[PDB]
């Protein structure tokens, strides 16, 4: 059992840039963080990053998300967001290696995009 | 407690053929849990193919409805996916998981997967 | 959305046991512990109303359900486990899908 | 427009050695994770080796001391050195930007290449 922290609410403007932090307790490690958007039917994988502690983030996603790692957190930035992209953005944190494998799901950050 | 989802029974098949994927489970009682079959087609995202809930009620994606049948055997503690009338659209990696499409859980466990290649 | 009701305060027993009821079809109930902005899925149970609910791990939480509520019990609590314990009930199937997040039961564990 | 091109598979005598190559175009192999996964006929996939973004490497118990995963940065390629091959190593071998823990919409799989062990 691990914990995941991310702010409850973030606002973005017409520039379409939103930033939030996904924080987790590392008891060790190789990390994968995935950002999920709560669509009415299912979750949508917005972006994913992997990295080893101390290294820069490797983004599988094609330039939708950028960010950095600072110990036990990742500082994410989403761009291209419009008003209808408003929703709950959940980051899934996987501590993959060395074992044991850990999975954490955050409460999600509500992103309100204005104009 | 270590939980194991061991899949099997995939492979290559000609169009119109049938296949029966299995998902051998140890660590939880299958007949008293929810499980789902998920697949990823080449160059596509995760598609949730079938769900069974803890009581026995089942859902199917409309792109597999009437051909795919999700099943669980209480004696073998195994989850099955009977795939009939297979088409080239069903070529994917297939995963079982103690998970649900609606929202993720910290308790989601996934199988190691199995390749399904419908081709001729 | 949906309303979920749980008591504001609960004091754990000497043995480190605490009980509370969550008041709300195939249902998943998750107990979230909220320390700061951090969330921990302490335990999770799935069931269809009328069944003995099954926990995804049976070493922390026990419970039962009677119609419109969950009678949850958490064992092995120490003073460090003192905090806000959020009750999440999901009406998964049949559709539609409902996500109800309780206000949170503040559990105190003395000594 | 990511692509994974495989090669180096065929027939080999038991006790022999092969090297599978996964030619990657789309992402940097040196800064990504990748896995070698095989499916023996009549069975599910088996994850035989993983390399994580920072170079850390694991192997399946059935394969430890016999296979070696490696990545060449200058050629952006993933290699699986196979050695002391037995009949059980007969399978279709895939390279994938995936991890055995959980799947992802960003998982990318090679087309697969067949390795046969016949005495």
């Amino acid at each position: 059992a691990m914990h995941v922290a991310q702010p409850a609410v973030v606002l973005a403007s017409s520039r379409g840039i939103a930033s939030f932090v996904c924080e987790y307790a590392s008891p060790g490690t190789e990390v994968r963080v995935t950002v999920l958007r709560q669509a009415d039917s299912q979750v949508t994988e917005v972006c994913a990053a992997t990295y080893m502690m101390g290294n820069e983030l490797t983004f599988l996603d094609d330039s939708i998300c950028t960010g950095t790692s600072s110990g036990n957190q990742v500082n994410l930035t989403i761009q291209g967001l419009r008003a209808m992209d408003t929703g709950l953005y959940i980051c899934k944190v996987e501590l993959m290696y060395p074992p044991p494998y850990y999975l954490g799901i955050g409460n999600g950050t509500q992103i309100y995009v204005i104009d | 407690g270590e939980v194991q989802l061991v899949e099997s029974g995939g492979g290559l098949i000609q169009p119109g053929g049938s296949l029966r994927l299995s998902c051998a489970v140890s660590g939880f009682t299958v007949s008293k849990n929810y499980m789902s079959w998920v697949r990823q087609a080449p160059g596509k995202g995760l598609e949730w193919v079938s769900v069974v809930y803890s009581g026995g009620s089942k859902t199917y994606a409309d792109s597999v409805k009437g051909r795919f049948t999700i099943s669980r055997d209480n004696s073998k503690n195994t989850l099955y996916l009977q795939m009939n009338s297979l088409r080239a659209e069903d070529t994917a990696v297939y995963y079982c998981a103690r998970a649900v499409p609606h929202s993720p859980s910290s308790f989601d466990i996934w199988g190691q997967g199995t390749m399904v290649t419908v081709s001729s």
